[PDB]
RNA sequence: UUAUUGGAGGUAGAGCACUGUUUGGACGAGGGGCCGGUUACCGAAUUCAGACAAACUCCGAAUGCCAAUUAAUUUAACUUGGGAGUCAGAACAUGGGUGAUAAGGUCCGUGUUCGAAAGGGAAACAGCCCAGACCACCAGCUAAGGUCCCAAAAUAUAUGUUAAGUGGAAAAGGAUGUGGCGUUGCCCAGACAACGUCGAGUGACACUGCGCCGAAAAUGUACCGGGGCUAAACAUAUUACCGAAGCUGUGGAUUGUCCUUUG
RNA sequence: CUGGGGCGGUCGCCUCCUAAAAGGUAACGGAGGCGCUCAAAGGUUCCCUCAGAAUGGUUGGAAAUCAUUCAUAGAGUGUAA
RNA sequence: UCUGGUGACUAUAGCAAGGAGGUCACACCUGUUCCCAUGCCGAACACAGAAGUUAAGCUCCUUAGCGUCGAUGGUAGUCGAACUUACGUUCCGCUAGAGUAGAACGUUGCCAGGC
């Protein structure tokens, strides 16, 4: 429940979206109680290991910068033809 | 033997073939299936062919379904004719599948089984098809 | 021995709107032609027998919504 | 500030909307050169055709 | 023509709220097994989940269209009159019908070129890529494509893949062919083979790059243009050069616009 | 007219689709209608608001008709869309 | 501010549920003598009334149950460009529908009365 994050830029292309999905790196954004959107990026294996162990539906602490925050997961985008995630919706509960 | 028992227009133009599957394309009634890998008409005749090559197999135990129903007509000008008086008769039943499209779903029987029978199905498609699991995580 | 037995077609009415939102108009120029009422009449703007769109008085042409999915067309005067 | 415009590929084989719009920067044949000045209007002519020109900032 | 504003409209895509189509599962009412009813079966209704549409739409782009601004850059536009020729079109790319998701097919829309256009490249080759020839010159810079010899310019630098002359014409399928990246099994307690010995690695799965078989036609090698090539192939980066009637340089001709010394 | 010509079929007008979100746009491409009617089915002034479904109820052809609750037009709108 | 009359605004304004409120306004309510009225019915409409009541309409609170509104981020599609003929790939602009967080049990102009 300790997984890492990296904030990222304004105004990602097209380009380095499919480049940073070529490494092992997902898209992501964060919302929810006491929080604003923040658009981060989290390492694929990495985030299954987290969720194979604690479960679909569980309380990630899953840090932004500084701060860490109690964070569920919502929705995912998958790809099913050549089975990567491509998308992942954090909300944080409080 | 698939075909609607009544269509409003007979006579219809061909569907469009390039892009990605619209939806249906996870599965949800059974344990396993098969989906597709490239883009194709399947025309009524291969799924009864791919059906019953699926049912001798698994020996009337598990369930299956089938995720594909053909709903468009199209037609055949007969033999030997010359171009254009009129658009000729209908000829059979056509369903589109893209690549990502479940095709068939098997439940009920043990997972080795499962891949042999839709093994045997998939040497009578016009696609390349691949073995699915039900997804989660 | 084969045939067809389709090969008619109404000659087209040239249909839609005449005049663009911001224009100013003289007082009895035709704004939009239609069948039935996809538009309604609002300020200084007729509607004719074969519900055309049509100018009162002179000046600068407005299209403006109505209610909820309902849209109007209005003529006002300073140009 | 000012701008330098140069017609380095040519115009024939290209859609008259193009054409027309190297001719509002004034460019007449290949290696042409214009100097105008900066301005969002027409830094918009120069994104239309900017396959076409090469830009230095003066 | 662009920037900024405003507006009309229902395509692409999505979706099932209407119309039609359709797959499973439930719910119960009816007929309905029976001995009127059970249970099975039937069709209809209502719901849960999931799919389809040129003549379906609760939604809805990009672009194109109409206009207005003492906006910014450009140079056309319109009216009247005199004089014509044209009404067999073609290929390429793209959106669609027809046809067999056949045709160098046929029919519409949108662009380019040919027609009526030489020059360079594509071996040769109206329609493909670059590019628009006023005339001299034994002067220079470049485009597309190229730099072993034919034939002008690198047997150039650096990293790797391929062993099939692949390159230098094709599929479903099949396969211990070889590289790269991941997850996960059994590990020196002795596996994994072969028969206590053996003394270190051993399997599965998944995604991928190049290659192999599948591969039979008629005058003579016979689709690399030829020689020839294990790089002179392929992929990724860098620096140089060749290369046109394109652009510069020098001189000259004709016409026009300015200034005007009609120079 | 004609994917040679003949045989066959068609020749004027209206509405949809094709038609590529302005308008326009072809084919022996796909689907249908017209060659009228109305003395009120016209004008004006006042009132009214449906089909359908559900539930009850002699005739109940199941539904004719009656009461009740919902019901975005699904009704109806002379005649195709 | 409270009540009423009357206008403006894409239901964020609606629908449902729960609770309070009144002789000042409003309404149920009393009656068919008169104007007027019902394909029959003073139900409705019209008139004459003020005994009764806050039960209902109405108004004020409470709720996000249904409907409505709804980002951010990602994806589909696409103008332009560059490779290519693959049911394609790459770059750059624009940017959905669905779904999620959330909003929301109205806001406001004019007049009269009651404060
Ligand atoms: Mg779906
Ligand atoms: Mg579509
Ligand atoms: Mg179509
Ligand atoms: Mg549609
Ligand atoms: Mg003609
Ligand atoms: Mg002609
Ligand atoms: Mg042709
Ligand atoms: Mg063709
Ligand atoms: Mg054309
Ligand atoms: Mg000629
Ligand atoms: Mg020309
Ligand atoms: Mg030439
Ligand atoms: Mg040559
Ligand atoms: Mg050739
Ligand atoms: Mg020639
Ligand atoms: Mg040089
Ligand atoms: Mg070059
Ligand atoms: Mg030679
Ligand atoms: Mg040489
Ligand atoms: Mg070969
Ligand atoms: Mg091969
Ligand atoms: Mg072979
Ligand atoms: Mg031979
Ligand atoms: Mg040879
Ligand atoms: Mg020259
Ligand atoms: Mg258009
Ligand atoms: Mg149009
Ligand atoms: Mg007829
Ligand atoms: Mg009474
Ligand atoms: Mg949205």
């Amino acid at each position: 429940a300790s997984l890492k994050s990296i904030i990222r830029q304004g105004k990602q292309t097209r380009s380095d979206l499919k480049q940073l999905r070529k490494s092992g790196k997902v898209p992501a954004v964060v919302y929810g109680y006491g929080t604003k959107n923040v658009s981060v990026k989290v390492d694929e294996v990495e985030f299954i290991k987290v969720i194979r162990e604690v479960g679909r539906n569980g309380v990630i602490e899953l840090g932004v910068g500084s701060k860490t925050i109690k964070v569920m997961v919502a929705d995912y985008q998958f790809d099913p033809l050549k089975n990567q995630i491509t998308h992942i919706d954090f909300l944080a509960i409080n | 033997m698939l075909l609607p028992k009544r269509v409003k227009y007979r006579r219809q133009h061909r569907p469009k073939t390039t892009g990605r599957s619209k939806g249906g394309n996870y599965v949800t009634f059974g344990e396993f299936g098969l989906q597709a890998t490239t883009t194709s008409w399947i025309t009524s005749r291969q799924i009864e062919s791919a059906r019953i090559a699926m049912t001798r197999y698994m020996k009337r135990g598990g369930k299956v379904w089938i995720k594909i129903f053909p709903h468009t007509p199209y037609t055949k000008k007969p033999l030997e004719v010359r171009m254009g008086a009129g658009k000729g008769a209908v000829e059979g039943w056509i369903a589109v599948v893209k690549p990502g499209r479940i095709l068939f779903e098997v439940a009920g029987v043990s997972e080795e089984v499962a891949r042999e029978a839709l093994r045997l199905a998939s040497h009578k498609l016009p696609v390349k098809t691949k073995f699915v699991k039900r997804e989660e995580l | 021995v084969s045939s067809t037995k389709n090969g008619r077609d109404s000659e087209s009415k040239r249909l839609g709107a005449k005049r663009a939102d911001g224009q100013f108009v003289t007082g009895g120029s035709i704004l939009y032609r239609q069948r039935g009422t996809k538009i309604y009449p609002g300020e200084n703007v007729g509607r004719g027998g074969d519900d055309t769109l049509f100018a009162k008085i002179d000046g600068v042409v407005k299209f403006e919504r109505k209610g909820r999915d309902k849209k109007q067309v209005s003529v006002y005067a300073v140009a | 500030a000012k701008l330098q415009i140069t017609l380095t590929r040519s115009v024939i084989g290209r859609p008259e909307t193009q054409r027309k719009t190297v001719e509002a920067l004034g460019l007449k044949k290949t290696n042409s050169s214009v100097v105008v000045e900066d301005n969002p209007a027409i830094r918009g002519q120069i994104n239309k055709v900017k396959h076409l020109v090469t830009v230095e900032e003066k």
